[PDB]
């Protein structure tokens, strides 16, 4: 159950090529360089994650490039305004493969609370998103959880090793949804602490 | 099999070992800069990829290697490929003269620190080529400003080192570290020491003296590894020129040299973490009005003391 | 065991190449480039002459030659910048008003 | 040191020939920097260690840094001259080619008739050059400082902005 | 610039370096997510659920 | 000799391995992975660098032979450095070295 991009296909994978692909995916998922992109309040929570009290640096994702060429992760953390949607599209085009997209917050997910004339209702209207984060704003640890989700998504995708040989198509794994995976524990919740307590 | 060929092979293997260690130390000191900034900023830094983050550098290396190699369409391919090549090899060859131990030196040249000055000029060329070939106005302007900075501090890099050269009476590195057999040159050439430290920070484009936006993939990695190799080279050079190099009372010579070099690498990281960045005009005014006359007066007083003490 | 004639021949080749580049190029920057080539070839010839006789005199006049080269390149590039400022082209055939 | 001398001389000749015929200013400056490194290698082959050190320090580290600075200041993208390529047409360059070839033939004929014991390549250190520089050549040093001061004043006066 | 200003600036740079070094000798303030779970207050506004009565029927 | 030629071979191998390492790094970066007018102040500061750099080379030549030149050479280099500093004071005092006016 994979997905081809240049189609629901199967697992394509010599046994040495599988180990080579696993090492490539391990190196790509353990070194993810986000693009410094200040849109709205969700970016404030993103840079709150980048600080000392949360330390996204532990995952190897602290480099925070100001140039789209060096970065390989686009965290759309803010509202997709109509004036900035071409800017976001151009910055995504300037990135180089492999690249991944995380929508952070309700604005980047669907437009959020701003169903208004000057706001594009979600960045997935024009940019293929890999991980969505609900929240307004999502807390910094929610951004780190989404980073880990992106890491385990990257760790089993199949990409070409070299551009001169082999299949050049990009295979993305169809992950099981987090909602269906966590339904076994979320439904079993019975009692929560009362709101009058600290 | 002859003893002369055995000695030739041993010296070649010694140079190969030195080269591999300085390149590996530059990459692992990029990683150590991340970890040390984490230490100085009340956090941990990368400590999840492997034990303590020791496999992080392999992860960025694999990410750099398996990225889309990209050259701009309206750019000069040769100069774009050439600029990281120069930024790597120039400061690597600058390290090629530093004696890390008695008997462990790549080339015992009679020019020495002059070869370091040649390599520094070629590093300035690397910055200029990177800025021009990107075909970008922002990168071109940033290269103009950065290259004028490096010129304003290479104007006195050598004149800061001339106090040590004057005391040693030679350009050779081993003669310089042998001239500090009793007192390290940081004591008499203190003003030369501070001016050389300032110039070494400035010509390495390090904080607080810091055109890379068009570079990506392995070229950006080559640029950064060359920058940290330049950090290693400047640290080892000031260890050999002002702190005796391999000489010390109790520890083996490599232990003393490595401890002093690692202390200056940590001082690089602490300078980056602590000081704010000054403005352009104040930086160049400090480079021209302050450091150059200080180096000239230091050389004059050094010569006067040397000739006075020659009975 | 390197002949002096070979070094002098190499220096003369570089000198005549610099003179050819100085003549055939109308761009003022390429003429300054040619001037740098010729004075560097003259300095190389003097270094060869001083190394054949085993004297420091060749390197001393090399030093004087490159002091002249540095200052001449400074003045020439200042004049080139002024020419590009007041007439926006480096073609020297435009700069031909005094004649006869 | 013989093979190094001949290979560096050949590289310098080829790079200079590429310089005088190239149309891109930055490529021409790069080839001339390669030629300057080659001539420094020629200097190191002949034992003139200080001359080669200053060839890379000053000639291939300062003067053409100034040239590259001026070229990128002007933003020379090959305008109004690269559209011409006049020096590549025979009618411009053959005449000076015969002129330079005749001069080279005359200078080579004069060179081949000199007493030649060969260059031993014994390394003349920078210490001896500094001893001679402040011994028999004192007034040369002082008036060279004055010459560089004059060049500084002239280039500042002409190359201002206002 | 003024020599007194230069000395005061040098002393202040040394002071800043000393403070950052003493920050290196201090306790880490990092909460190690995900190994260390996030403490959330009881009235924190996160995921929405529908609850039941004590009898076990849905309260909506 | 043996030690000198061994050090020369070591330096040559150092150069060759460094160049080959950088070339191999760039080749591996290229092969691997899928695909999809300035002001006159810059000239002024570079020219000042060039002039003070050749005056620096004069001081470089002096500094390695101070003891063999004696007090006479100190007097001559003192005159040289005095002219250097007079030129520097002239450059500073007229605003040539001020980046902003
Ligand atoms: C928004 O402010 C910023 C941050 O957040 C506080 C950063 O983390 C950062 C990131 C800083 C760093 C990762 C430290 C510098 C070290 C780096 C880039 C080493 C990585 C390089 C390589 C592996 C190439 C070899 C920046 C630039 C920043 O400006
Ligand atoms: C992209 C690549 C571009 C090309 C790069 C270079 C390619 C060739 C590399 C290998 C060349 C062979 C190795 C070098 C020769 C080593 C031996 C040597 O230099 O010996 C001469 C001298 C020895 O001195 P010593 O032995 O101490 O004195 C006692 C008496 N003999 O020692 C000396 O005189 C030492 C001084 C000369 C050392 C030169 C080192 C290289 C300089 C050029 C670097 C280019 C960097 C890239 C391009 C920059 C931008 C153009
Ligand atoms: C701890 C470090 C101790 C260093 C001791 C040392 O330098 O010993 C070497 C030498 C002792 O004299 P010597 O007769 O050579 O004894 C050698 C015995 N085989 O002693 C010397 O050569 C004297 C060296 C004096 C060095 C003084 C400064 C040392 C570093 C202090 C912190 C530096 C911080 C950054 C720089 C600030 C400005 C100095
Ligand atoms: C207002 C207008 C401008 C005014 C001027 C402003 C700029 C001032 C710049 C001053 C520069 C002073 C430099 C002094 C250097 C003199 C020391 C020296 O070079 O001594 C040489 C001698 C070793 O030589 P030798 O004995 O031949 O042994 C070599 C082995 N072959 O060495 C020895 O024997 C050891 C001597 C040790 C001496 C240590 C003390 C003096 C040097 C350190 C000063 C530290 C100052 C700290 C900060 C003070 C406040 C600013
Ligand atoms: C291989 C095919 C071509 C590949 C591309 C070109 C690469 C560069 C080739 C030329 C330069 C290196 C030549 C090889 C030198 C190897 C070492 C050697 O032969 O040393 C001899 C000598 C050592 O000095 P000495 O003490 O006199 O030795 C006598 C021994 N008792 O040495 C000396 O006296 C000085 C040695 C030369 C000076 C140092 C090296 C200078 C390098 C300049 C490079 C310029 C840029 C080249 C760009 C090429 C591409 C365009
Ligand atoms: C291995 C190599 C690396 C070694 C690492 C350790 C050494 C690192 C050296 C770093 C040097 C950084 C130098 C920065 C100089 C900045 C100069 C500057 O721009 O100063 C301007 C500032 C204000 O000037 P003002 O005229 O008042 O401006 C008014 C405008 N509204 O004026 C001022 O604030 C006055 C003071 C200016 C700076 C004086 C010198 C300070 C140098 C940095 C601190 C070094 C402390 C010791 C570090 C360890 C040494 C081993
Ligand atoms: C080219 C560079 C030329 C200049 C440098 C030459 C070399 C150094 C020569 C000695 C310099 C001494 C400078 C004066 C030190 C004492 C004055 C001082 O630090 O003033 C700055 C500041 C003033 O206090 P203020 O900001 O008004 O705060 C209110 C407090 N009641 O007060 C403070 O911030 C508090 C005190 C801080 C003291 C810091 C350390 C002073 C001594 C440093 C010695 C050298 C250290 C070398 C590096 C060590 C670490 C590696
Ligand atoms: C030996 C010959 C020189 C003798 C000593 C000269 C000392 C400085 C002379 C002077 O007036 O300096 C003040 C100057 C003020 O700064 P500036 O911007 O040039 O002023 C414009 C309008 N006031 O500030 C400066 O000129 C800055 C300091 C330059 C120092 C150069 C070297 C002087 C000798 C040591
Ligand atoms: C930043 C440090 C760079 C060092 C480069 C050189 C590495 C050479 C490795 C040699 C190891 C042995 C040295 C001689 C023996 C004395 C020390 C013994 C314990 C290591
Ligand atoms: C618009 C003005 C252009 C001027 C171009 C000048 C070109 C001069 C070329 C001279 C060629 C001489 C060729 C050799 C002549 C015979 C040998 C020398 C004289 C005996
Ligand atoms: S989702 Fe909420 S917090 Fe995030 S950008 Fe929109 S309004 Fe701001």
């Amino acid at each position: 159950d994979y997905t081809l991009t240049r189609e629901i296909v199967t697992d394509p994978l010599n046994v040495f090529m599988g180990k080579l692909n696993d090492m490539v995916n391990w190196g790509r998922k353990n070194s993810i360089w986000p693009y410094n992109f200040g849109l709205s309040c969700c970016y404030v929570e993103m840079v709150t994650s980048f600080t000392a009290v949360h330390d996204v640096a532990r995952f190897g994702a602290e480099v925070l490039r100001a140039s789209p060429r060096q970065a390989d992760l686009m965290v759309v953390a803010g509202t997709c305004f109509t004036k900035m949607a071409p800017v976001i599209q151009r910055l995504y085009d300037q990135m180089l493969e492999p690249k991944w997209v995380i929508s952070m917050g309700a604005c980047a997910n669907s437009g959020g609370m701003y169903d208004i004339y000057s706001v594009v209702q979600g960045v997935d209207k024009f940019i293929p998103v890999d991980v969505y984060i609900p929240g307004c704003p999502p807390r910094p640890e929610a951004y780190m959880q989404a980073l880990m989700l992106l890491q385990e998504s990257i760790g089993k995708e199949r990409r070409p090793l070299s551009w001169v040989v082999g299949d050049q198509g990009v295979y993305r794994a169809n992950m099981q949804s987090e909602r269906e995976r966590k339904r076994g524990e979320r439904i079993a919740v019975t009692n929560l602490r009362t709101p009058d307590e600290i | 099999i002859s003893p002369e060929l055995i000695e030739i092979l041993l010296t070649i293997l010694k140079a190969v070992v030195i080269l591999l260690v300085v390149v590996t130390c530059g990459a692992f000191m990029s990683f150590g800069e991340r970890r040390l900034l984490g230490l100085f900023q009340n956090r941990y830094g990368p400590n999840r990829v492997g034990w303590g983050g020791s496999l992080q550098l392999v992860a960025d290396m694999i990410k750099m290697f398996f990225k889309e190699d990209w050259i701009p369409k309206f750019s000069d391919r040769v100069i774009f490929t050439l600029a990281p090549m120069i930024a790597f090899t120039s400061l690597l060859l600058a390290f090629a003269i530093v004696p890390v131990s008695p008997g462990w030196v790549v080339a015992d040249l009679n020019i020495g620190i002059l070869f370091f000055l040649m390599m520094a000029g070629l590093a300035v060329y690397a910055v200029l080529f990177a800025g021009w070939s990107s075909n970008n106005k922002y990168s071109l302007l940033g290269a103009m400003r950065a290259s004028a900075q490096t010129l304003s501090y290479e104007v006195f890099l050598g004149l800061s080192l001339m106090g040590v050269v004057a005391q040693a009476g030679s350009f050779n590195m081993t003669d310089i570290v042998n001239s500090q057999a009793h007192v390290w040159n940081v004591i008499p050439q203190f003003f030369g020491f501070i001016t050389f430290a300032i110039a070494g920070v400035a010509v390495c484009h390090r904080h607080p003296f810091d055109y890379h936006i068009e570079y990506s993939g392995m070229k950006f990695g080559l640029f950064f590894v060359g920058e940290y190799i330049g950090i290693v080279t400047i640290s080892a050079l000031m260890v050999t020129l002002f702190f005796g190099g391999w000489q010390g009372p109790l520890l083996p010579p490599f232990i003393w040299f490595a401890l002093k070099t690692a202390f200056f690498m940590m001082m690089f990281i602490l300078i980056r973490a602590s000081l704010p960045r000054p403005r352009y005009d104040q930086v160049m005014s400090f480079g021209w009005k302050i450091c150059l006359p200080l180096t000239l007066i230091n050389l004059l007083v050094t010569a006067a003391v040397i000739l006075w003490q020659a009975q | 065991m390197i002949p002096l004639q070979h070094g002098l021949i190499l220096a003369a080749i570089l000198f005549v190449l610099g003179l050819t580049g100085l003549v055939i190029r109308r761009n003022l920057l390429f003429m300054l480039i040619g001037l740098e080539i010729m004075i560097n070839a003259s300095a190389l010839a003097f270094v060869v002459a001083g190394s054949y006789w085993g004297q420091t005199d060749g390197q001393v006049m090399y030093i004087l030659a490159i002091s002249l080269a540095a200052a001449e390149a400074s003045i020439g590039l200042a004049l080139l910048l002024q020419l590009h400022r007041r007439r926006q082209n480096l073609n020297i055939d435009s700069v031909s008003e005094m004649r006869g | 040191m013989e093979f190094a001398f001949y290979i560096c001389g050949l590289i310098a000749i080829l790079a200079t020939l590429r310089v005088i015929t190239h149309t891109n200013p930055v490529h021409a400056l790069l080839y001339l920097i390669i030629s300057l490194l080659a001539i420094s290698g020629v200097f190191f082959s002949l034992g003139a260690y200080f001359a080669g050190a200053l060839e890379i320090i000053v000639y291939a580290g300062a003067i053409m840094v100034l040239f590259v600075f001026v070229v990128m200041m002007l933003n020379l993208g090959g305008s109004e001259i690269e559209q011409e390529r006049q020096w590549l047409k025979p009618q411009v360059w053959i005449g000076p080619a015969i002129l330079s070839a005749i001069m080279l033939v005359v200078i080579v004929y004069a060179i081949l008739g000199v007493n030649d014991q060969g260059i031993d390549g014994t390394p003349i250190s920078a210490k001896a050059v500094g001893i001679t520089l402040f011994g028999p050549y004192v007034l040369a040093v002082e008036l060279a400082s004055m010459l560089l001061l004059a060049g500084l004043v002239v280039a500042f006066h002409v190359g201002r902005e206002e | 610039m003024t020599l007194k200003e230069l000395l005061v600036g040098f002393g202040t740079q040394v002071r800043s370096i000393w403070m950052i070094g003493l920050h290196a000798f201090a306790k880490r303030e990092t909460r190690m997510y995900p190994e260390e779970p996030v403490y959330l207050p009881p009235r924190y506004r996160g995921r929405i659920v529908l609850t039941r009565d004590p009898d076990g029927e849905e309260r909506c | 000799s043996t030690e000198v030629i061994a050090h020369h071979w070591a330096f040559a191998i150092f150069l060759i391995v460094a160049i080959g390492l950088c070339c191999l790094m760039l080749v591996g970066g290229w092969f691997l992975g899928g695909r999809a007018r300035l002001s006159a102040k810059f000239y002024l500061v570079a020219m000042f660098f060039v002039i003070f750099d050749v005056e620096a080379l004069y001081l470089f030549a002096w500094s390695t032979s101070i003891r063999e030149s004696g007090w006479v050479g100190f007097v001559e280099a003192a005159i040289f450095i005095f002219v250097l500093l007079a030129g520097l004071v002239y450059l500073v005092r007229i605003g040539a070295l001020d980046w902003t006016p």
